[PDB]
């Protein structure tokens, strides 16, 4: 549970000294383009549900195995419970690119869901392949400016991959 | 750690939904608020040492029994007065990370949540904080609308101790 | 009722503090919002009525088989017209509800908390819904800042349906 | 898993008591359940691949638009009338667990308990399934106590859908 | 648990059309006076503390029965609880003029806390005078305006002052 | 080659008579042009890396089909990116080159004169040039008459082009 501007505070705080200047330079350049990393954030939130749908029907369409008899995924609860574990995954990907730090998704998912996932039976691979496509459909769906003045969403393609790298790794 | 974003995203996460525009409401407003408190953050780490000094002698002027009797908890000797700067200087600091963080947050988790017990176990009484916070919240020498804010903490931290 | 004041009330309150620089950083953020949400707001309720019949014939139009089949969920007869252009004027003005208040409230309090179940006991498609918020969010045509939050609140809307 | 026998035991274990002659009652109750009802099943299981053919048809037959429109959801395409016929088989083989178990604890624990969602999430209408289950439980060709049963299980899946 | 905008939302929903023109433009004058009000209770925040102990100072100076051995607020516990309850009444009205509606005071005080205090054996007189002094103080403190650029606060005073009273009256 | 000198040679010869004072016109304001349009060219070569890549980035940003479908003529592979930002820096030298010649004959000559049938062979949409361009000519960053004539010379391009 940090932000980028409480983390510079605890960094400068455990320096025990107060905040340099190029540390202030570099929240201000943050502070510009905050909002620019929100815009990316709304158009990434308004489809989400279109972007775990497509995900969870490209991944079954990819992995019939799941939704084969016997599968992790095929009973109508456990498919339920399936959606509901990507879009959670997916929900707290936008908090954590909300708050600038990648703190808030370590935080709510990632040191317990791997071993929830190992002790459920769950396979860890198809929900990394599921949480990389979402990733990779949410970039699509993000760097397309379709009625949006012309920008530059660069970094934040970079931050938002690494969220979702992030996330596909702590999965595994 | 209170501060805008965090507890929007703690109040969209405990709803259990996505961020709607209350948090990009939120989000204009707090980029707003930082747009000159990060330029008031960095004036009052130019002024910070200046405006120690002179709160720890504003607080030996108002209180001049803390340096003629002798004790620990009084700065009489010369280690007090180290310690003493020394926790004038953490004051200011943790005004400075309140207003770089843009809420109260910094203060109430490294200031505020034990200074009661402490204050209680180690004599010291909070009235010279408050004195030190009042020199600061006058001496700051900023203006407009970051220093009303720059007081708004200040004066925070004062209902806080007392 | 999610609205940016009431929710930092609720914080505030939840907390069991006073309010602090954050809520005033939430308010003049939502100030920012509302000064060109009100107007849109106005100026869709001036476009209201066109919009509500374009978004019926291009619900009509997308799909046909509900003017034909003869049942009491489809817009068959003429009262299936009437109720059914009633909840498309319904989702306008929760719209319209909705970039007054500056949440997501009004429309999670009066249509989105039961609209599963109603859907689900009365056989009406949501897709229907759904179609009928696409054209209202393509042909609303407003401009800028508020056009993009109204886009988000039929988005909003369109996700909660399915 | 809502069946006669596991129930019992739950309601005896929830008590902390031993069985007593209620159970029983619910024994050999269940035996003269399951007397003609297990051979009801095989009558089902022989029955099976036309019973699914002929359900298909007739969701083709009442609802002709999803063999028109492109949608992955619609069987326009040869895909969705594999999948589409493979939860038509879904729901007869959840149909025939249910005669052989006694209780409606497999399909409320296979099919219902996320049912809605999912055709929330995927843009299924719920009607198609409630024509084919009315098919199944027109055309399923059982006589006597097993085919009122067999359509109360069938019943209770339309009941659940919508 | 209301907001201005919300009872009109609210009235509007009831009516069942939509917000009429008037109530549009008094929305818009609202918008324009809501950082009025804003400012105003900032400066009426920042000296809570102060309030609170001017106000039960001069209470306890107005009623040294209270004081007084046998009395309600004698104890140093009950004293304590005393000023607790007055801090809680002075932050619902900070909360009420916030939102700008008192409905979030009656919500959270007032229904109960007459009767709370006939069944404790506390004289709402007292309270009931406490919290008008504590009004009177706070409108008095709001209304100076040292270092803050000129506006019309007065409108406002009309508004922290009826909070006030509705306070003062619903504990009697 | 339509360059001014070029073409006033041209009028000259054609006419079969000697050069005029209307020559000596058009070389003074040539000179004019050319004493900042070389500087401006100057500062298109220093930008031109970036410049390039940011073209791309917009176009596939416009255009996000073409990164998706295997085709050789889309840029889904590496090799259709090479090319593909190879003939970005093709027109963004064509740009500078007539900016030193100071008309647009070497963009005529280089590149417009077979544009169309290549297109037409290769399946190439121009609107992906076009595209291209526009975010060019936003992102140049020049200032003043340069500008405004580096804006000429982009804008001739895109009305050839479409
Ligand atoms: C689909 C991508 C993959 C998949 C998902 C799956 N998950 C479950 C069950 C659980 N998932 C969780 C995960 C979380 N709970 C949390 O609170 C958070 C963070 C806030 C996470 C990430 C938990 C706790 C469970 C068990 C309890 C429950 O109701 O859900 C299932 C169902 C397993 C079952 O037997 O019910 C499924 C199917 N599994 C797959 O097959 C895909 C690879
Ligand atoms: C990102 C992938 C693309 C992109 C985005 C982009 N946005 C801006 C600037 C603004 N965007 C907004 C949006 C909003 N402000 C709000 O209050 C809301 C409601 C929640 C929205 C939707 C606004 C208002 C700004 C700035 C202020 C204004 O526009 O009036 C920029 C440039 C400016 C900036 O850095 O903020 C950019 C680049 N542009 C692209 O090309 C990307 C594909
Ligand atoms: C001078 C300002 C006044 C004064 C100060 C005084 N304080 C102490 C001892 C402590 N002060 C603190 C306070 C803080 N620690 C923190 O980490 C922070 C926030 C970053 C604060 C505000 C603590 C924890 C102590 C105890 C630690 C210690 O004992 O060193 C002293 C030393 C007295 C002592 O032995 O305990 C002094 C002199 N006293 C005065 O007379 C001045 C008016
Ligand atoms: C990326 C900008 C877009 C894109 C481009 C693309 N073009 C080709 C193939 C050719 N492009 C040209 C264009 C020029 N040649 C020139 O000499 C000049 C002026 C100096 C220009 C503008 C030509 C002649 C070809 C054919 C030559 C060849 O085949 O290599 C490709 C390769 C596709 C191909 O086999 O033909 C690509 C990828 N395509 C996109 O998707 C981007 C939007
Ligand atoms: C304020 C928020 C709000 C909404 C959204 C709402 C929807 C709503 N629509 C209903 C019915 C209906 N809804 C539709 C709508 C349609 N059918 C079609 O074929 C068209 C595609 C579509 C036209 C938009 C129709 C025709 C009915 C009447 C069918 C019925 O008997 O139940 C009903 C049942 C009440 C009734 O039977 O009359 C509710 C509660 N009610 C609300 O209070
Ligand atoms: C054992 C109990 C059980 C049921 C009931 C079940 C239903 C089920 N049907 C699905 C899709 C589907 N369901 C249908 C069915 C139809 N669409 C039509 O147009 C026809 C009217 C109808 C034919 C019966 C189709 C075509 C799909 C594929 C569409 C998709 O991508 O999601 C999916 C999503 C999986 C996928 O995308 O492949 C589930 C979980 N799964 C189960 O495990
Ligand atoms: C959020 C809204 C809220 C209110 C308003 C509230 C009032 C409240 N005041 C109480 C006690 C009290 N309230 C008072 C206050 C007063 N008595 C006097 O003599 C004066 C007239 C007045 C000082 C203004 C005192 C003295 C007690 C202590 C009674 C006791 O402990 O026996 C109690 C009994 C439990 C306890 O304090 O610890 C409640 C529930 N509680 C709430 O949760
Ligand atoms: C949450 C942190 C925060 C605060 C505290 C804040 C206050 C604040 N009060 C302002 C204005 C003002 N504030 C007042 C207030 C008053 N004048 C009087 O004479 C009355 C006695 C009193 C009301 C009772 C007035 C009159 C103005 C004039 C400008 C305006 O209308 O906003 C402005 C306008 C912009 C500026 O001053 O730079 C600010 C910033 N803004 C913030 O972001």
């Amino acid at each position: 549970m940090f932000d980028a501007f409480t983390k510079v505070v605890s960094q400068a705080d455990t320096r025990g000294e107060m905040l340099s200047t190029a540390q202030i330079d570099a929240l201000s350049q943050m502070v510009a383009e905050s909002n620019k990393r929100l815009d990316s954030v709304n158009r990434i939130t308004s489809n989400a549900s279109t972007i775990v749908s497509n995900a969870a029907r490209s991944l079954f369409a990819e992995q019939p195995q799941l939704i084969a008899p016997g599968g992790n995924a095929y009973t109508s609860r456990r498919m339920a419970a399936c959606l509901r574990d990507m879009e959670i995954i997916l929900r707290y990907v936008t908090y954590a690119v909300f708050a600038g730090d990648a703190s808030v998704l370590e935080d709510r998912c990632l040191n317990g869901l791997r071993e929830t996932y190992l002790a459920l039976g769950t396979p860890g691979s198809s929900v990394a392949v599921g949480v990389g496509k979402m990733k990779e459909a949410a970039l699509a769906i993000v760097n397309d400016p379709a009625g949006i003045t012309p920008g530059d969403c660069s970094a934040l393609a970079s931050e938002i991959a690494g969220y979702f790298d992030r996330a596909a790794a702590a999965v595994s | 750690m209170k501060t805008p974003l965090t507890e929007a995203v703690s109040i969209a996460d405990s709803q259990g939904r996505f961020l709607s525009s209350t948090e990009i409401q939120v989000a204009f407003g707090r980029f707003r608020q930082a747009k000159a408190g990060l330029e008031a953050a960095k004036a009052l780490t130019s002024k910070a040492d200046s405006l120690i000094s002179g709160a720890a002698q504003a607080v030996y002027n108002k209180f001049p029994y803390t340096t003629q009797m002798q004790g620990p908890n009084y700065a009489a000797d010369q280690r007090g007065k180290d310690k003493c700067a020394r926790d004038i200087g953490y004051y200011l600091r943790m005004v400075t990370y309140c207003l770089i963080a843009g809420g109260t947050g910094p203060m109430d988790e490294y200031l505020i949540a034990g200074i009661d017990e402490i204050n209680r176990t180690f004599e010291l009484s909070p009235s010279w904080y408050i004195e030190a916070l009042k020199y600061i919240k006058a001496n700051h020498g900023l203006s407009g609308d970051a220093a009303v804010e720059a007081n708004s903490y200040l004066d925070y931290a004062i209902n806080a101790l007392s």
